[PDB]
């Protein structure tokens, strides 16, 4: 999910 | 109204809304690179570099064991204690596994990074085989704490096919 923040 | 750890930790399921907004990232943490490597073989399986993301991998994946996640992330003017992150993915809404990082302590506009490892649950051949044949119905939910208080929320779904 942290890619999403990129 | 302020929601804690034990709060996600008894999700039933995938959340029909994000459980905060934008605008509670108060400290302004902002990744700057997320790196997942298979650990077996030493394969980088995605990386990103400088709130939803949909992920498509192959059958293969789901027959890795453990996965390594490199993070990189700033952090603006106010202190960071007990950054944690909460992890949950469900197939069609059984959770799968749930996953709980600690990131520790941050100054103030520090960039800091951190390794952690994912271990694959247990997966059944018909689980896998309903996970190839069903893409998208494997989601995720991605809760991330300052001092227990919940202050962003990252949403993903992965197909497999
Ligand atoms: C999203 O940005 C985080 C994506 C991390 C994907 C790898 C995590 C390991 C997979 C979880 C195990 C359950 C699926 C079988």
């Amino acid at each position: 999910g942290t890619a999403s923040s990129l | 109204q302020p929601i804690g750890p034990e709060d996600v930790l008894g999700l039933q399921r995938i959340t029909g809304d994000y459980l905060c907004s934008p605008e509670e990232n108060i400290y302004k943490i902002d990744f700057v690179r997320f790196k997942i490597r298979d650990m077996d073989s030493g394969t980088v399986l995605f990386e990103i570099k400088k709130r939803f993301v949909r992920y498509q991998f192959t059958p293969a994946f789901l027959r890795l064991r453990q996965v390594g996640a490199t993070v990189e992330f700033t952090v603006g003017d106010k202190p960071v204690n007990n950054f944690r992150m909460i992890e949950r993915h469900y197939f069609r809404n059984q959770l799968l596994k749930s996953f709980d990082f600690h990131f520790g302590f941050c100054i103030p506009s520090s960039k800091n990074t951190c390794e952690h490892i994912y271990d694959f649950p247990p997966l059944s051949e018909e689980l896998i085989s309903e996970m190839i044949r069903h893409p998208y119905e494997t989601q995720s939910d991605s809760f991330y704490f300052v001092d227990d208080r919940l202050v962003m929320h990252n949403k993903a779904d992965y197909s497999y096919s």
